[PDB]
């Protein structure tokens, strides 16, 4: 059957779903047990399989990923927690000198089929260490399969996906769109899951496959990559532009599914990249760089992307680091302009 | 056959919602009976200490032991106010964390002492790296409650210009260190500082602050492994609250052993101290102090206290722990007992208590009130958009520039 | 006056000339004291200025820079060194979320003056943990400051400039060019500093100002922008496949020269990225990005870029792996055709 | 005025080129003098052990005190064996080093009975997570010499494909663990190992190695706090050779303490014992072998030895340390000690000592030739540049396959 989740709830699920599914299945972290995850996104899952498949881990990321690496050496499937992403660098040698070449350093002898996942975004007042976006630490890492859903189903779908994936799978996690979808509008208060799209998650086991990005808003007039949180500020941000640009949101950031992309922007002919983490190096520097070689000539304009600005994230001035619908729209038209 | 299967240990609090904690588990010891080493002591010759307790306040309020010796109360009178008006402000921002007047707050309810006792026992020029819990030092060495209250509401007068999350402190001036988000790299930072400060010939010295869930983290043993190396000037603090969020102590590592054990088996003096016990704290801060000063290598002490409170106002811990828990604790109330005592040895009173604690409130609902008329989170009245590209570097390097003018 | 030293002695005469100019410099790292360094880039200091000023330290990168931070806190201008860059993981934490964000987490309250000295860069049968660039885990980070010089000269002038400067240095040492400049041909043997050009250093005091790149080999055909031992293999590769092409050394990755940058390209009209780092997300990413921003309409074909293959670094196939003077070229011309 | 300039402390070795290394630092203890616990002994009853010295051979080559019982003379001999092959294997691989067939090379002189020694106290399923220079185990585990020299030359045989440098073997048939260049990391790695199989309810153990150096990183820590918390089934064994490249242990926080004792302050059971006295390496592992596999927890082991030769084929001993040094060294040489004692109770000659040596020189001749047939340096016979792309993935994403074709 079906049952209406939200992101925290379908994330759960597929937790449910696999330590059932698979003996071989494992999920602990920094209060993932007994109390069932700070964003009770591991709830019940100790009392029903055990302190054995779910428990509470001591406060060391490292500890955390390399007993993980282990683990899988001796042939367990590892799902783990980091409470934040801006806490996953004490774990930075565990994840880039150890899991990502433990197959290919080995010549595929011991094996490391792990999932991290780290809730991450802004959007909440999180300040410096509450809501960055560290995806470009990981897709530069030769071995990692990063991944970061936008809504329940898909939050469900691609992590039984990603659990079951034989490759290291850094499971991205949006926080602001933990309780229901965010467009960025501060001062109409959010509204849950059950009154949007895509709520519907169904009970059982199901996969939504990665390497696999999806058109959110269908256009002719402006591409538009992003992914997370900033999926439904396009959405809007097109909407207040008027402009048909056409949403694609990733799902995976790296491997990514370059024909989509390459595809939106050949009809096309112009595309804006939009995530919340800083400018420089950031992940949208590589999506620039694949769409200026397999889109050169087919491109009418220079391609434009609106990101965090190149500072840490403050605190009171939240609404005016976060591209919201205002700052993005306003690339919508400089983009569409001649 | 031969052989049983392995099996997972996994440790569990004695104590769960609906039941009662068992606070067995504490290798507590009565006042007066743990003997105060000389500040020259070998680490070896601390083993004992660290697997025992400090204390100089017993049951009845009464001082016991060599701990107990050349303790000024005067110097207890401005600990108690001390803890007095941490706890008041921490009841008031809690309120104003509810009212939505603030994004964010913790408590530091039942840790009062520790905090205000080792401060009022350096100097200011002693450089401590605290956590998110010792509020306590602030006051301590008296912090404008102004400033303090505008950083927590983010105004244009917060002098960290908004770009911090509430109660990210950073008083330099009152030798109070930047506190990070991020766990445990304060305690080897504060090793650093000390090494800077032996490598200046100079005499001041570290205190570096963790709590008993942090240790685990792996600047904890970086922290021991320079401090002992080196023999820094520094006095590392391991707060033992019994918790880190909602994990039970024992998943740290604590079950049956230990945090000060740990500086032993790293060579550095070691000390596990009653953290309730203002005048313990004060004696052992103040030993540790002298031992530093003095050239005679880093201590370690660990100190035994309670998270009264949740952990902060977006915890709750009536969803792992009992809710009577802190009723049951063995080592009481810090405020509680410095009063009994006090009182019995002719330097506070009923009266005295009441007045002070009627004063704390006053200049905190006034510093509240002052601190507000700069901004809240409804007033819009928050730092510029322009200062925050400032300081990334110390020159406005060019892409920030482009960055503010696109502003 | 002035004496002919290699990069080894260069680095090691501008430690010797800062430890001698700034009573607040400090040295140390592992087996940098007695010893000298693994690499000899700190021989004597310890000998002529003290335990106190250069010493060993514990096997502990995050315990290196950690302390190195405070100490920085206090007062001291910390220069510490990271045997090789593979190593450099374990201090992320201390790295990005301290050292970076000191400065502006306080508002100017305490500072990071440190200099981070690494070994980097392949082509020495190093293997995976013995020649990566992990350039690009740092410039992607908001605080901080990367260099890498590519001749003796600029090697002691970029370093003694990257330890007053005040903000905190990634300073990157290309090992393969500690002895002598490298083209890339492994069958002609190399040849030292000595016999080439840029060895003549002064033995005082003196600077090379960050933010600013440098041509090597003016050219009006392609504008080449790299650093390291491509630099050199950039100019060989040029004068095999005959292209005028204009070899731009960016000495400052981040922040980098922008101007010097989109002038070159500005006039040239085509531009082609090359550094040793994994492709994906790497320094060239934001290269690219950044040309095809600044200079999209005077670009007269897709920016090319030649870098290392997706993989971690191998030690038998090292010299299919490494952009020589062969890979390079052949990029030099695909991008001059029509 | 009332307090002298504090001052850096650097420690530094007794002894330097040029002069006598002063191996009083050692915390050594006579033959037979330590007791040996019942395997269920509590960790904190362990104190004293980690403070002193397990040893059974004495001066003259006998077995004294209670670790010598129940010892197999066959055990022993296949020892001799392990050892006398991993030497001679050291030896002929240095010379190929310099005769440029080789890359790299790293030499476990005066340290080979430490992991033949535990190898053979634990069966071939126990997984060992070694650090580079444990390739005795290797040899204790008869693994073929031609893939390992292959391994060493990256031939078209060898079985990494080139991928990886010379000596970071990956041997999961032999429980022998892919070794990383990175430190420590390993460490950590193999309580997850073991951890694995309390989960499973199974019965194999995790052996973990690391060196004195390299217990200052951080994922030490890390595995000693995993360890303890979840009481996992494995052996954390500490390779305490004095040395990490240039660097004396007391760097490494080795000064006035061991690192045993560290195992101690973490709540684990811990034992100090020499590393070059084979059966006491033997019986000391075994005793962690039965500890773990019978389910009452990790064993911490610090072996002292000594690193008789250079770091690596690329460092230089003379510049930092007495050349004349392993001949003072107090626990002498492994190979000519067990030569000592096995001799004297009948069960080896200097006939057998000479005919095995003689027979492992051919053997590892007739290996490097038989390897050489598929490549060296020289020969441009080495893995496709093809399979360069292989296993980063379990499948070859996109992007990797047009890298591949780009080529
Ligand atoms: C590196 C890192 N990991 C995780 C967190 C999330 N976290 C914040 S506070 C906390 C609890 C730590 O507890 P303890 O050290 O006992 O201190 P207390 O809260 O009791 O004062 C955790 C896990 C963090 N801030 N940093
Ligand atoms: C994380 C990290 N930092 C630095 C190095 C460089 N390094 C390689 S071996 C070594 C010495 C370590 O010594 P020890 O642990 O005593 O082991 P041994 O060499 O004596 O067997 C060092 C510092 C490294 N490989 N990894
Ligand atoms: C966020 C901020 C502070 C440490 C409470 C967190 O990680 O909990
Ligand atoms: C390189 C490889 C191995 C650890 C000797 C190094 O870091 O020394
Ligand atoms: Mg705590
Ligand atoms: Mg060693």
């Amino acid at each position: 059957a079906t049952t209406t989740m939200t992101m925290i709830q379908a994330l759960r699920s597929a937790m449910d779903v696999m330590l059932e599914r698979d003996d071989n299945v494992v999920v602990y972290g920094q209060d993932v047990g007994y109390f069932g995850g700070v964003f009770r996104c591991t709830e019940g899952l100790q009392t029903k399989y055990g302190k054995s498949r779910v428990f509470d881990a001591p406060i060391s990321e490292s500890g955390i990923v390399g007993t993980a690496v282990g683990m899988g050496a001796y042939g367990l499937r590892p799902v783990v927690e980091i409470q934040f992403a801006d806490y996953f660098y004490p774990a930075s040698d565990q994840i880039v000198s150890e899991m990502a070449r433990l197959r290919y350093r080995s010549a595929g002898e011991f094996i490391a089929p792990l999932t991290l996942r780290m809730p991450c975004g802004g959007g909440i007042y999180g300040g410096q260490t509450h809501s960055q976006s560290p995806e470009a630490m990981f897709t530069q890492v030769c071995g990692l399969r990063t991944v970061m859903p936008s809504n329940p189903y898909d939050a469900k779908g691609l992590l039984i996906a990603s659990i079951e994936c034989d490759d290291p799978v850094i499971f991205l996690e949006p926080k602001r769109l933990y309780n229901g979808p965010f467009d960025g509008h501060h001062d109409r208060p959010v509204t849950p899951w059950s009154k949007h799209p895509h709520s519907a998650v169904p009970d059982g086991y199901y996969t939504v496959p990665l390497d696999k990005a999806a058109i959110t808003r269908p256009g002719n007039d402006v591409s538009v990559l992003t992914y997370g949180t900033t999926v439904y500020v396009a959405q809007v941000a097109a909407e207040e532009s008027g402009v048909d640009a056409e949403v694609i949101d990733l799902r995976s950031l790296w491997p990514l599914d370059l024909d989509t992309i390459v595809e939106s922007v050949k009809k096309t002919g112009r595309c804006v990249v939009v995530h919340e983490a800083t400018r420089t190096c950031g992940f949208g520097a590589e999506l620039v760089s694949l769409v200026q070689e397999h889109c050169f000539h087919h491109l009418e304009a220079p391609i434009e992307r609106v990101t965090g600005w190149d500072t840490p994230y403050p605190h009171a001035q939240e609404w005016a680091y976060f591209p919201g619908p205002s700052r993005v729209g306003a690339a919508l038209k400089k983009v569409m302009e001649v | 056959n031969e052989y049983a299967p392995l099996r997972l240990h996994v440790p569990e609090p004695t104590g769960r919602p609906g039941c009662q904690t068992d606070f067995s588990y504490l290798r507590l010891n009565d006042a007066g009976q743990a003997r105060k080493p000389p500040v020259d002591v070998d680490a070896a010759d601390t083993a004992d200490l660290s697997y025992s307790l400090v204390r100089v306040l017993d049951e009845q309020g009464d001082a016991q032991g060599p701990w107990a010796e050349d303790i000024d109360p005067q110097i207890l009178r401005q600990g108690m106010r001390a803890m007095l008006k941490t706890r008041i402000f921490d009841s008031r921002m809690v309120v104003a964390q509810r009212q939505k007047k603030m994004s964010f707050y913790m408590q530091s309810l039942g840790e009062e002492a520790i905090g205000s006792g080792q401060a009022l026992a350096l100097n200011r020029t002693d450089m401590c790296f605290p956590t998110y819990r010792q509020q306590s030092i602030l006051m301590a060495r008296d912090v404008s409650l102004v400033e303090m209250i505008c950083q927590l509401l983010s105004n244009e007068r917060d002098p960290l210009k908004g770009r911090q999350l509430p109660i990210m402190y950073s008083v330099r001036e009152a030798g109070f260190f930047t506190i990070s988000g991020n766990l445990a790299t304060q305690f080897v930072q504060a090793v650093g500082w000390a090494m800077a400060s032996a490598i200046k010939g100079d005499t001041k010295i570290a205190s570096a602050w963790i709590g008993d869930g942090a240790t685990a983290e792996s600047d904890f043993h970086t922290a021991l492994t320079f401090a002992h190396v080196y023999r820094a000037p520094v006095i590392l603090n391991v707060v033992n609250n019994q918790w880190a969020i909602s994990t039970f102590q024992a998943i740290a590592g604590g079950e049956s052993t230990t945090f000060a054990g740990r500086g032993v088996g790293c060579g550095i003096a070691s000390l596990r101290v009653d953290g309730n016990d203002f005048v313990a704290v004060y004696a052992a801060s103040r030993w540790a102090a002298e031992r530093a000063r003095r050239g005679l290598g880093p201590s370690l002490i660990e100190w035994v206290t309670y998270r009264a409170g949740p952990h902060s106002t977006s915890d709750d811990p009536s969803k792992y722990r009992p809710a009577d828990d802190w009723s049951h604790f063995p080592l009481g109330d810090p405020i509680a007992r410095l009063k009994q005592h006090l009182i019995k040895i002719g330097h506070w009173s009923e009266e005295e208590h009441q007045a002070t604690t009627a004063e704390f409130e006053a200049a905190v609902i006034a510093a509240q009130k002052e601190a507000e008329q700069y901004g809240t989170l409804a007033n819009g009245h928050i730092p510029s958009a322009a200062s925050m590209f400032e300081d990334v570097y110390k020159e406005m390097p060019d892409h920030l520039r482009r960055q503010r003018q696109e502003l």
